[PDB]
């Protein structure tokens, strides 16, 4: 649904 | 209790509460976002991720809230209002939506990593505008 | 705490295992922290005392170490790790009475255990130390 910031 | 964590500790954190996200796991990772928005009140990915979580279980008056501050926290993301245009959509609130969409196409045809959802946004406010009209 | 409550078995485990990650890091105040949550979020486990307990040693908080063993020992009282780090600590405190019976007591609780076998011996060499 909502593309959140990817971490690492 | 967990106050004064290491940004590095932050950092996986994140992770853990994104990885929940991807797996659906909403309440869980609302939770793991709460906690990180009061660990650390100016980082717009937490108020993202605890807004999307939110959203996801039909908390929209809740995922305003954390989305109306990120956007605060970074004036250019066009996610913020892109989604809080879908909440006040799902409220009834067809004002609030297109203001959401207008200004989510705004932010994101500003930046070329947004082009697809600058799109959208523009998909969106077409059909809210049709249906005011 | 009061927020972080109810979370799922998975998630309490990938949390656990970030603690455990940092604790093997070194960033062993980020380590306690978490393992300090643990132990008051989740139901007893085992791994949750031991882990905070062994931040604080490392940490020299040797007094806060040995009441997150003693809440081990007495929560599971056929783990010979509870009493053997106690001791330990009851050294570093200077408390060799304390430091005889955990060790007395580590190497009696491993010897009645296979997978413990090696353990009762650390226990056995680290108690002729304390009688002297």
């Amino acid at each position: 649904r909502v593309e959140l910031n990817a971490p690492r | 209790m967990l106050r004064g964590l290491s940004e590095d500790t932050l950092e996986q954190l994140y992770a853990l509460g994104f990885n929940q996200y991807q797996a659906g796991k909403w309440d869980d990772a609302q939770k793991i976002f709460q906690a990180l928005c009061m660990l650390d009140h100016y980082d717009a990915r937490y108020f993202l991720g605890l807004g999307a979580c939110r959203q996801s279980l039909g908390l929209y008056e809740q995922a305003l809230q954390s989305y109306s501050y990120g956007a605060l926290m970074d004036i250019n993301e066009p996610r913020f209002p892109f989604h809080a245009a879908e909440c006040h959509l799902q409220l009834g609130d067809l004002d609030g939506a297109e203001s959401g969409f207008y200004s989510a196409r705004a932010l994101a045809a500003a930046q070329p990593a947004h082009e697809a959802l600058a799109a959208r946004a523009g998909a969106m406010l077409e059909a809210v505008t049709a249906r005011k009209d």
